[PDB]
């Protein structure tokens, strides 16, 4: 390392700075405060009765935590579908709104409801925008709603004079004409009433029987947040060196249990250096010291190379009983026995002699060291 | 319910000087035994913060919220309600409610058809409990809503006519509305006004609005005897000197005088 | 250590840095070669006399009275009584002595400067010569002069 | 890192490398012309010594 | 001079830049970092589609992690997004990758 | 990425790898494209 | 040069501007400040002269 730092093989009498030891992570640890509460699913899918394709609810996700995977992973298998992002992506992502669209539907207008479509539940009572954000999810609910005499109060519209805007839903029940005649009154010759109910019983085929569907239909990174994912945590580890994340305060570090008391909105502590050195724990409330990973600068002692390979270290103001804690899993001056604690550090490959001389390599605090023959073969 | 009563009696507002008080705790983070630079919006000291005062004389008036607010009353039996904050305060665009009743608190930024002169009778309880709502005729768009158990918890033992200063300051920041404040108990002055000595704000709580805000009023029971103060916040470079506990104890308005 | 001071922590900072390179060793040189005048100034003014003079045990000088300048045995650094007076007015900033983790982890960490520093790649390090072997040198020059 | 891609990152933390740098060049030119004046003295007290 | 070839869907020809993220990007095509290069893209549609579907032109859905740049990934196996393990062709959240 | 080494040597016994120094030369670089975590040897009988 | 386009090319080029004139400046300070050392030296010699 001497002749690495100095870029000459040959390094003459004399104490030499080097890299800084620095212990390193043992792992990573993560804390973020123990899920707080979460968004109404067992409201938007887990309700007594849905509303119909023309009568399409709507519903507002809002100061929560978002959780899209436990949904999919309650006891019902449901068949979610997706158009336009990332599903992988949304656990680990924040919206400025997350907006629910709710109906009921048979199994073959199932593709009228992505953007870009056309057909008569595309075109009458739900349309999404040509840039829509986000996945549809739906089941067949043959085995819950549907009724061997037929269910029939799910209706659907289907007409309309004009195709409807992106989220407009249509309540509107007006007569609609096909004729060109004006169709007075409640009936006439091509007059009708624009919606139909289905036929829906167990026995109805794949395309046919009854589906129940949502659409998730956020609004997402660009204005401040009402609803993010949930953000994941392990164990709480103490006195070893880590990789360390609290709530979004990155750094890297030791932890330890302070004496020092936080007001109760403090969440981190700088210390003179305006740098931060404590966090309180989110999920449990108590006041961590971080210590950055313990370091000190390694200085190494040489007679002239000309003369010697043998080599002594300093390590600067590090007391002899820690460094060893930076055992490796360079460092065969671990095994100690010529160890000796120096006012400047921790001094090792060395041996302290009462023969006081004249100085040769000056260490500091008094301590000087030479290579000389021990002999007081 | 809204009526707008005839009995107002105009005068020209009272004028305090602001001593040492309107300091809060600028940022999320502990700090001991070190003396901490900020620039931030703060009461200046000293200066004249406007005073207004009831008995059976009434002032409710709306007052500009222009870059933000403190506002402290020293009172007795609760006779302010809350806050109202805005920019029209009449659902031509939004307004925030924040009050608490005989009961819980309310937060709340819904479109709020503000009423020409709001209130709330009680006198002492004399003669009937919590049952009027002078405040909204109507409510359109209720957008944020927010209730928690009934805040402002009085001094503990009481001491007689003894009453208890609170402190608050509102601040509009990057679409995020702040609250601090401070509860303290106070042995009465009996000419004069707002105490001099120092205590800091912590921050109460911190609410994701958004709203345009540019006026506010006072909402106050209805005889009583409260008094209060406003002052507003300017830019201002400060130093906060923090103790070994991590309280800021002591602070100078850096542009005050030479000496500061 | 440049390195530490410049990137806090961070292995991808330290590649970066790697292409400025030369800096660093720049400056760790530079404040090597102050830190070793250090030492030569105090061998300069001190050191002068390669023997360490003694004043016998009767003090008597004509009825000159040097006992506030010379050494005091009850004293465990050999200090005089107008050296061990001089040494309370000066408050330095860390004296080159060690710091054991069972110190600059905990209470005195969070209001000490020096503890501070450390953390932040900052080093303040040991004269060559501690302020018993001053001591000593000043001794050997005063009991010099006075015999 | 948090907020950027490589390409902006290593230029943002290119302001963040040479400031340092500058602080630190700041701080060891102060320190070498104050230690020439330490020095200035140092010979003069050997010179009275 | 290494020339590289493929179709996409010609809204995600941003993903082929340098340092970017995404589905192509992290699950079946990366350019490194320290890319030199350039980059031509141009619709084909007119060689291409067909009126039918061109369904002979495919990517990736699903991936165990992101890959290396200019990794390349012939894989055809099943990928368990369910929790349980998935032997065989299919299962509850069980993904054909392509 | 490949990088390879020819060196004559005469027959030292007990020991193994002749200890002194040379470097290797760029031989070929191959754009395989694919992960390797697991490597084999191959031999003649 | 042989690489970018004057549009661009040149925030390269400034960047190693910039980096080579700084360490002049580091090179012209640490003559000044040995040169006055030397200096010191000199009117040393011309006094012991
Ligand atoms: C005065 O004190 C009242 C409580 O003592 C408080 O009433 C609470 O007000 C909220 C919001 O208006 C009500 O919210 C619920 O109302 C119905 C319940 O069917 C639903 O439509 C809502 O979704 C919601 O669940 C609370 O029900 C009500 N609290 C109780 C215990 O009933 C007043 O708001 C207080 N007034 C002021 C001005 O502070
Ligand atoms: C910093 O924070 C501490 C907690 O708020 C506070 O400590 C408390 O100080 C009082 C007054 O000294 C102590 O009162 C008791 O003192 C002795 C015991 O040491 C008894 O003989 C007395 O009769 C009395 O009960 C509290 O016990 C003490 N609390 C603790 C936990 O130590 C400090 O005083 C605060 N610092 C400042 C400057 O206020
Ligand atoms: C050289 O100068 C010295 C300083 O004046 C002087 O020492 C001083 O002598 C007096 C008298 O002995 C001491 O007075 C104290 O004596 C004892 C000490 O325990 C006390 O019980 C008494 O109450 C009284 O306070 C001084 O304390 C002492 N000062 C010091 C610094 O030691 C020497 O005597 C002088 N030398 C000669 C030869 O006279
Ligand atoms: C995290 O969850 C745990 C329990 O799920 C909460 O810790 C409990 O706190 C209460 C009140 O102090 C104790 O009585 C329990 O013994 C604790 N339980 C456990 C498991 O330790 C904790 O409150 C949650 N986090 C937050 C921020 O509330
Ligand atoms: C309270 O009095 C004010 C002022 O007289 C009323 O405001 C006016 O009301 C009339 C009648 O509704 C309107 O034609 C005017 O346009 C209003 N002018 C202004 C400036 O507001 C207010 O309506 C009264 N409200 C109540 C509840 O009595
Ligand atoms: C909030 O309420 C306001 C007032 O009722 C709504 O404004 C009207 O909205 C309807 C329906 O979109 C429009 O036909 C009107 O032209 C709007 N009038 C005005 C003066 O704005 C507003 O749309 C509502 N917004 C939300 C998000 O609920
Ligand atoms: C090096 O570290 C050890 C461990 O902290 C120190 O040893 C302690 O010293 C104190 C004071 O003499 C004793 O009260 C303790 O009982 C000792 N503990 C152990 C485990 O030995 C030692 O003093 C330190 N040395 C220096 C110079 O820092
Ligand atoms: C649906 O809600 C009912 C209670 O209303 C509950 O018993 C049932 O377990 C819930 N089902 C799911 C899948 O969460
Ligand atoms: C190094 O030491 C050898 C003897 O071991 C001596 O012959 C040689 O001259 C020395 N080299 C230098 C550069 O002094
Ligand atoms: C130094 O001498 C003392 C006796 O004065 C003895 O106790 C100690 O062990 C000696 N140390 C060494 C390393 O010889
Ligand atoms: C404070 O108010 C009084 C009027 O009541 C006025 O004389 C005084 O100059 C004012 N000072 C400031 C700084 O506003
Ligand atoms: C109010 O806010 C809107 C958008 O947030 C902005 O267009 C308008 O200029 C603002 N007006 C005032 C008076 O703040
Ligand atoms: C190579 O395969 C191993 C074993 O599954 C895997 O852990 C590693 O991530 C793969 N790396 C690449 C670049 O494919």
């Amino acid at each position: 390392e001497t002749k690495c730092t100095l870029k000459s093989f040959t390094v003459e009498k004399g104490i030499y700075q080097t890299s800084n030891f620095r212990v390193q992570p043992t792992e990573s640890i993560v804390r973020f405060p123990n899920i707080t509460n979460l968004c109404p699913f067992d409201e938007v899918f887990n309700a007594t009765r849905f509303a119909s394709v023309y009568a399409w609810n709507r519903k507002r996700i809002s100061n929560c935590v978002a959780d899209y995977s436990v949904l999919y992973n309650l006891a019902p298998f449901f068949t979610f579908k997706c158009y336009g992002v990332s599903p992988t992506k949304l656990n680990d992502l924040c919206f400025t709104n997350v907006y629910a669209d709710s109906f009921v539907i048979r199994g073959d207008e199932v593709r009228q409801i992505a953007p870009g479509q056309t057909g008569n539940i595309a075109d009458y009572n739900y349309k999404l925008p040509d840039d829509f954000t986000g996945c549809v999810i739906a089941w067949n609910s043959n085995k819950l709603d549907s009724k061997v005499s037929g269910n029939y109060n799910y209706l659907y519209r289907l007409f309309r004079k004009s195709n409807l805007k992106p989220f407009e839903r249509d309540i509107s029940t007006e007569i609609y004409q096909a004729g060109n005649k004006p169709c007075n009154g409640v009936a006439g010759f091509n007059c009708y009433f624009p919606l139909r109910s289905y036929s829906f019983r167990p026995t109805y085929g794949v395309g046919h029987q009854p589906y129940r569907v949502v659409v998730l239909s956020f609004e997402l990174l660009h204005a401040p947040a009402t609803v993010c994912g949930p953000k994941k945590s392990t164990n709480l580890v103490k006195n070893k060196c880590v990789n360390f994340n609290f709530n979004g305060l990155k750094g890297t570090g030791v932890l330890t249990e302070s004496n020092k008391k936080f007001l109760p909105f403090q969440q981190f502590g700088r210390d003179i250096a305006d740098t931060t050195d404590a966090v309180r724990d989110p999920q449990t409330l108590e006041i961590l010291d971080i210590t950055p990973c313990s370091f000190g600068g390694v200085s190494v002692i040489t007679p002239g190379t000309n003369t010697s390979n043998q080599v002594a270290v300093l390590y600067q103001g590090v007391n002899c009983t820690e460094v060893p804690v930076a055992i490796h899993a360079w460092r065969v001056y671990s095994t100690g026995s010529n160890v000796f604690q120096t006012r400047a550090g921790c001094l090792i490959g060395a041996e302290y002699v009462n023969n006081s001389y004249e100085c040769d390599i000056p260490i500091g605090a008094g301590i000087c060291a030479s290579y000389q023959t021990q002999t007081k073969v | 319910q809204c009526v707008n009563l005839t009995t107002r009696t105009q005068l020209p507002p009272a004028y305090t000087n602001s001593f040492t008080r309107g300091v809060y705790y600028p940022d999320k983070v502990f700090r001991s035994s070190v003396l901490h630079s900020t620039q931030d919006l703060f009461l200046p000291f000293f200066s004249n913060v406007t005073w207004f005062h009831v008995i059976k004389r009434f002032d409710n008036p709306v007052l500009p919220f222009n870059d933000g607010v403190y506002f402290a009353s020293i009172e007795k039996s609760n006779i302010i309600r809350g806050w109202i904050f805005g920019t029209t305060l009449d659902s031509k665009t939004q307004s925030l409610l924040i009050v608490n009743n005989a009961t819980n608190v309310v937060i709340k930024v819904c479109e709020f058809q503000f009423c020409n002169d709001p209130f709330f009778d009680h006198k002492n309880n004399k003669s009937w409990m919590e049952s009027e709502f002078r405040v909204y005729s109507s409510a359109n768009n209720c957008t944020f809503e927010y209730v928690s158990q009934p805040f402002l918890m009085d001094l503990e033992g009481k001491q007689g006519n003894f009453k208890n200063l609170r402190e608050f300051v509102f601040k509009n920041i990057d679409g995020y509305f702040k609250i601090y404040s401070k509860h303290t108990p106070i042995i009465v002055r009996e000419p004069e006004d707002l105490p001099q000595g120092f205590s800091a704000l912590e921050p109460l709580v911190d609410l994701p609005i958004g709203i345009n805000i540019t006026r506010f009023q006072t909402l106050l029971a209805l005889a009583g005897a409260a008094a209060y103060y406003v002052g507003y916040l300017q830019p201002r470079t400060f130093l906060l000197k923090y103790n070994e506990n991590g309280t800021i104890t002591d602070a100078v308005d850096c542009a005050l005088d030479p000496l500061s | 250590d440049c390195t530490m001071y410049i990137c806090g922590d961070s292995t991808e900072c330290s590649n970066l840095l790697l292409q400025y390179g030369s800096f660093c060793t720049q400056l760790k040189r530079a404040l090597t070669g102050i830190a070793v005048e250090q030492d030569k100034n105090t061998q300069e003014v001190f050191a002068q006399v390669k023997q360490i003079y003694k004043t016998p045990p009767i003090k008597y000088f004509g009825g000159f009275n040097f006992s506030q300048i010379l050494p005091d045995p009850s004293k465990p650094s050999k200090r005089s009584f107008i050296e061990d007076l001089l040494f309370n007015k000066v408050t330095l900033a860390d004296a080159g002595f060690i710091k054991q983790y069972g110190d600059c982890l905990g209470d005195i960490a969070a209001r000490d400067l020096i503890c501070a520093q450390k953390f932040k790649g900052l080093t303040v390090l040991p004269p060559l010569l501690t302020d018993e072997m001053i001591a000593q040198y000043t001794s050997a020059l005063l009991a010099g002069t006075i015999t | 890192f948090s907020r950027l891609d490589k390409v902006e990152a290593e230029v943002q933390i290119d302001r963040l490398i040479t400031g340092r740098l500058q602080s630190l060049q700041t701080y060891v030119t102060q320190q070498l012309i104050r230690a020439a004046e330490i020095r200035a003295s140092a010979n003069l007290a050997a010179t009275k010594m």
